[PDB]
């Protein structure tokens, strides 16, 4: 009985392969060969937000494109005024082992989580002037790896226990739970319209989730090893994924298959962030080799190299205005590049 | 042979053996120090992240200034003490050496006391001072180098000694010999600090039986031989200067002819501090198996 | 295990039946979006000090 | 601007507070703690932090065994630990694969391991009833406490390959206070080694 | 709730001395600044003194500098104003005003109840109108002007608007001349630029009767306008 189900699943996967291959009437390069390159896109260090005591593990940009929140295993989530380097808040964490953070679109809330298996929703605009935990969201069986806000109330989270979940910070309960990965769900990225999101798992597969259905919609694959970071293309019809296999791939949602593979024989180090620029021409991948390598997303070749860290980069958040790209790193210096 | 300075009778010699013997020795020391310490500075500049590296940086820079200054010693002695460049080069030269030698000695002592705190009191907060604190303490030690020898710029020179113009401070005569008193002190007291630190570090390592590892056993050898090379380089010059003061005190004046051999020995053996300048890069450049 | 595999194959069918478009159309749409908005990205184009807040 | 200047004052107050907290934290020593299930750790839901003080040091021990996830994805957090305390239930000896994995992990080639063989008395009594061949068929020697203990001790240390680290094996009967002294002096040797490394001399 | 209460008022002989204290509760007093603002018995507000967080910086009004001294006991959540050589002009009700400064912060957001104390080159702020009779349902307008342009080069314009209801302490309504204060209805709206500012009230209700003071924060000492009475 079980063997019949396994055979039918194999037949279904074969049909997936056949249908995906039939639609591949061209490659991205075969069309983009008529397009001129961006040339040498050199970028330089404008500022350097010093002040973390240890390795920085996450950074996120406020929707106003000025405040940036950084989280480090020193146990402090500090909010930076990026135009003046002034530190605005120094939030003490209940545990030092933070691995992700998020800045709410309204700017009212700052999320934080890590090996605690608990996601803390800090409230910034408290009447008493201090910043205090609003909720301590709990229920994952493993470390919360990445979290993002859809609005001030409901936060989506991704955890090492092969699950992504959608919370309500108004009640602390899960409104919906997403399951289906085999490995740890290392990273997550919400689409620009927040109607749906993608997550990359340590089983080298990336999935498309629908927050209102509560179920998967499409599944993507193609890296040899775990996906470390993932981010939507700003048009909402594609997303880039960066694996530990020292390559970044661009997956089209409507074409249901990988379109391009950014890699270079000099590279052996794993990816750690795959954020785009606002026009989508530039994919500012960040590498464990201490460098951020800007790939021209359509010509599929290197546009430039950004360097300066004495240790691996942990984030490559691009401002919502496209004005600057921040790069936190394990040497505690969150440089601002523009 | 006579020279008069500060209304005091003094004696000076110009025996040809100086230009026969010194220039080859100081030239070999110049070659060794220039190559080794130049490559060390090159590494440190384009190939600092720690306070001990900051102290080694200060030592290497002082040695770099001194090695850059030696070719004027070359000229001076190939000229047989006929200092053609005159007043300002003479006084600037004399400071430069004085300041750079002392600085090299005091850093070396500071590196040894650093290793002391790093190995006998490993947890002590002095091991945790930031690079900025190292920079300010380096500036303070540089201030010590400057203030302890700044008088030598005020010393009037050069002095006509006959058919030549003498550029020198080590004139042999009784005076309030501040510079020569420093010369004595900079050996004896840093010798005490260096030897005390080295002895305590190798008795701390042996007491823990941690020399059971080969790398620690090599560390034992370095930490011991630093004092040995220091003594080999400086001891003969300072002990000869102590003789000079002994002979001046006992044998009296107006019979200077007998001191010629001992002055020859003094000048020729003094170049071992430059020999020290050649060998110092062993501390950092020619260092442990990371090198 | 049997019911779990049944759910797995049912999900595979539900994902298989989704609509799809030719890759040429997708790549053309991505290029059209990118080139339509190319003038408004301070990273791929240089920004003068008059506009740049990170001076 | 008379508004921005007060924000600048706020930034330099909280920067000072960050520096003071860092100075306070620098006195602690962070040790990772590992071992098999029920294997001696308890005698000596997420991360289980525990801490104690000895000779004015403030040791922090992390029992991370609660993480039901791949080591590879979170072990990089502990890259900065001073030492790894590894425990073995000697009365059992299946942990050798875990030791092999953790000793040569990409992040720990420079971090020394402290290795407590635990429940040694139960092992000695078991030797009077079962040969060491039962948990190690390859064993070739007499059935006695001292030789079997030395064998498994060398067997654990034989897993290291990198010369850049040391394994400080030790034995405990889980009925003595000597554990704190053993860890303190081992950590003191470890800190001296790290200091000599920092001087470019080790 | 956040609460501020001050004490130490009464009648003092001219030339005497008195200590006024401000007691805070329910908020992180150590991280807030504190100001003193005083009101003559039938006149608009006037500024007195400042003290920053952690006692780092202090400022005084020109009419007061040296006559008063301001200090705070952060662990006791108490601010002190020590006062000497009281002149006839020093009779006023004194309000304790909190403030906190960072990007996006709202200074002057909460005011104490005030203590009646009685005795036996700066930017000047001016309002073109003294009284405006108005009725509910209609819109209302109040306007204020400055001698110097408040729009600093960094883009902030530091005009502030306070509403004082009869028999009560002032409350913040508009800060930095465009932003709406926390907790105030949406009826109010600031506007203007440079040296002229306007506060617009849409669909007025009787709850908004009172005196509206414009204020600048571009430089110390801070200065209040004479106040426009929106009278029912
Ligand atoms: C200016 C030349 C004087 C010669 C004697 N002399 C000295 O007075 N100070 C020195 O530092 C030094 N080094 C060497 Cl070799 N000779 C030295």
């Amino acid at each position: 009985e079980l063997d019949q189900l396994r055979q039918e699943a194999e037949q279904l996967k074969n049909q997936i392969r056949d249908a995906r291959k039939a639609c591949a009437d061209a490659t991205l390069s075969q069309i983009t060969n008529n397009i001129d390159p961006v040339g040498r896109i050199q970028m330089r260090t404008r500022r350097t937000l010093r002040g973390h005591l240890a390795k920085i593990y996450a950074m996120h940009w406020g929707t106003d494109s000025r405040l940036l929140v950084s989280a480090s295993q020193d146990g402090k989530l500090i909010i930076w005024d990026s135009y003046t380097t002034n530190k605005v808040h120094a939030i003490p964490l209940r545990s030092s082992w933070v691995m992700t953070c998020a800045y709410a679109p309204s700017g009212n809330y700052v999320a934080c989580g890590g090996l605690d298996n608990i996601c803390s929703i800090y409230n910034l605009k408290t009447r008493e002037g201090n910043v205090r935990v609003s909720r301590e969201l709990a229920g994952h069986t493993g470390y919360l790896s990445c979290c993002r806000f859809l609005d001030d109330n409901q936060i989506v989270t991704s955890s090492g226990d092969t699950t992504c979940a959608l919370w309500d910070i108004e009640t602390g309960q899960q409104t919906t739970t997403f399951t289906g990965h085999t490995g740890d769900v290392m990273s997550l990225s919400l689409a620009p319209d927040t109607r749906l999101f993608v997550s990359g798992a340590c089983d080298a597969s990336a999935k498309l989730w629908d927050v209102r259905e509560g179920m998967c919609r499409q599944t993507f694959t193609g890296h040899e090893s775990d996906i470390n970071a993932i981010c939507f293309f700003p048009n909402g019809n594609a997303f880039a994924t960066g694996s530990d296999d020292a390559t970044c791939r661009l997956f089209d949602l409507r074409a249901d298959q990988e379109l391009m593979t950014y890699s270079h024989d000099n590279i052996i180090c794993g990816i750690t962030s795959v954020s785009f620029s606002k026009s989508g021409r530039l994919l500012l991948a960040g590498y464990d080799d201490f460098n951020c390598n800007v790939w021209d997303a359509l010509k599929a070749d290197r546009a430039g190299v950004l360097a300066g860290h004495d240790n691996r980069v942990s984030c490559l958040g691009v401002t919502d205005d496209g004005m600057a790209v921040a790069t936190g790193s394990w040497d505690s210096f969150l440089k601002i590049w523009n | 042979h006579f020279l008069e300075i500060d209304k005091k009778n003094c004696c000076v010699f110009r025996d040809d053996f100086i230009v026969k013997v010194l220039p080859p020795v100081l030239g070999l020391e110049f070659i060794f120090g220039l190559l080794g310490n130049g490559l060390a500075l090159w590494i440190f500049c384009f190939h600092s992240w720690k306070s001990s590296r900051i102290f080694l940086f200060n030592l290497a820079v002082a040695d770099f200034l001194l090695i850059i200054c030696l070719p004027f010693l070359m000229d001076n002695y190939v000229r047989r003490w006929d200092w053609k460049f005159g007043d300002i080069p003479c006084r600037l030269m004399l400071f430069m050496l004085a300041m750079n030698r002392q600085g090299s000695i005091i850093f070396l002592t500071v590196v040894a006391v650093d290793r002391y705190f790093r190995v006998v009191h490993p947890h002590h907060a002095l091991n945790k001072i930031s690079n900025r604190t190292a920079a300010i303490i380096s500036c303070l030690l540089w201030g010590i180098t400057i203030g302890l020898t700044v008088h030598l710029l005020k010393k009037k020179m050069p002095i006509q000694n006959g058919g030549a113009n003498l550029c020198s401070s080590f004139s042999i005569c009784h005076t309030f010999q501040w510079h020569e008193a420093m010369f004595l002190l900079e050996f004896f007291l840093p010798l005490g600090i260096i030897l005390f630190c080295s002895a305590r570090i190798i008795w701390s390592l042996r007491q823990r039986q941690m020399d059971r590892h080969a790398k620690i056993k090599r560390a034992i050898t370095f930490i011991m031989v630093v004092a040995i090379v220091f003594v080999i380089c400086f001891l003969p010059s300072v002990v000869v200067r102590i003789r000079i003061f002994w002979l001046l005190h006992t044998s009296g004046t107006q019979n200077c002819e007998v001191y010629r051999s001992v002055d020859l020995a003094f000048f020729i053996t003094l170049s071992f501090t430059y020999m020290n300048s050649m060998l110092d890069p062993v501390v950092y450049y020619f260092s442990s198996p990371s090198f | 295990s049997i019911a779990q595999a049944r759910k797995l194959v049912e999900q595979l069918k539900m994902e298989a039946n989704i609509d799809r478009i030719k890759v040429s159309k997708a790549a053309a749409d991505l290029m059209a979006y990118c080139e339509a908005h190319a003038k408004e990205d301070p990273l791929l184009t240089p920004v003068p000090a008059s506009e740049n807040p990170f001076r | 601007s008379a508004e921005e200047r007060a924000a600048l004052e706020r930034s330099k107050a909280i920067e000072k507070n960050l520096k003071e907290d860092g100075i306070s934290a620098a006195k602690d020593v962070k040790l990772l703690l590992l071992g098999a299930d029920n294997s001696g750790k308890s005698t000596i839901t997420g991360i289980v932090e525990t801490h104690f003080t000895f000779k004015n040091l403030h040791f922090r021990l992390f029992d991370v065994g609660g993480q039901r996830s791949e080591r590879k994805k979170w072990i990089h957090c502990f890259e900065d630990v001073t030492a790894i305390i590894f425990c073995v239930d000697l009365s059992d000896h299946e942990s050798l694969m875990l030791f092999d994995s953790i000793c040569n992990n990409k992040f720990f080639i420079d971090t020394s391991i402290i290795l407590f063989l635990n429940k040694k008395d139960l092992f000695g009594e078991k030797i009077k009833k079962s040969p060491l061949t039962i948990c190690f068929p390859e064993y070739t020697g007499p059935n006695t406490y001292e030789d079997a203990a030395a064998y498994i001790q060398a067997q654990f240390e034989s897993k290291n390959r990198s010369p850049n680290k040391e394994i400080y094996c030790h034995m405990t009967c889980a009925t003595d206070t000597n554990n704190a002294q053993v860890i303190f002096d081992a950590v003191t040797d470890i800190i001296i080694a790290n200091n000599l490394r920092g001087c470019g001399l080790y | 709730d956040v609460q501020l209460v001050e004490s130490g008022g009464g009648l003092v002989q001219p030339g005497g001395s008195r200590k006024l204290s401000c007691s805070a509760s329910g908020f992180a007093f150590s991280s807030f600044g504190m100001h003193w603002v005083r009101q003559a018995p039938e006149k608009g507000l006037e500024w007195v003194a400042y003290i920053s967080s952690g006692s780092g910086t202090i400022y005084y009004a020109d009419t007061v500098k040296g006559r008063f001294t301001i200090s705070r006991d952060d662990p006791k959540n108490t601010l002190f104003l020590q006062m000497t050589s009281l002149r006839s002009e020093d009779t006023a009700m004194y309000y304790c005003v909190r403030s906190i400064y960072y990007y996006g912060s709202s200074p002057f957001d909460f005011w104490g109840q005030g203590t009646t104390l009685t005795v036996s080159s700066d930017i000047v702020m001016t309002q073109a109108t003294s009284s405006v009779p108005v009725t509910p349902g209609e819109s209302v307008s109040i306007s204020c002007r400055s001698s110097k342009s408040l729009l600093h080069s960094n883009g902030n314009t530091y005009l502030y608007w306070f509403l004082q209801r009869p028999g009560q302490s002032p409350q913040l309504l508009i800060y930095r001349m465009s932003n709406l204060a926390s907790g105030v209805p949406d009826r109010f709206s600031g506007s203007g630029s440079g040296t002229a500012f306007t506060l617009t009230i849409s669909r007025l209700e009787a709850e908004d009767v009172g005196v509206y003071y414009c204020m600048q924060h571009l430089e110390y000492p801070l200065t209040f306008g004479a106040g426009t009475k929106l009278e029912l």
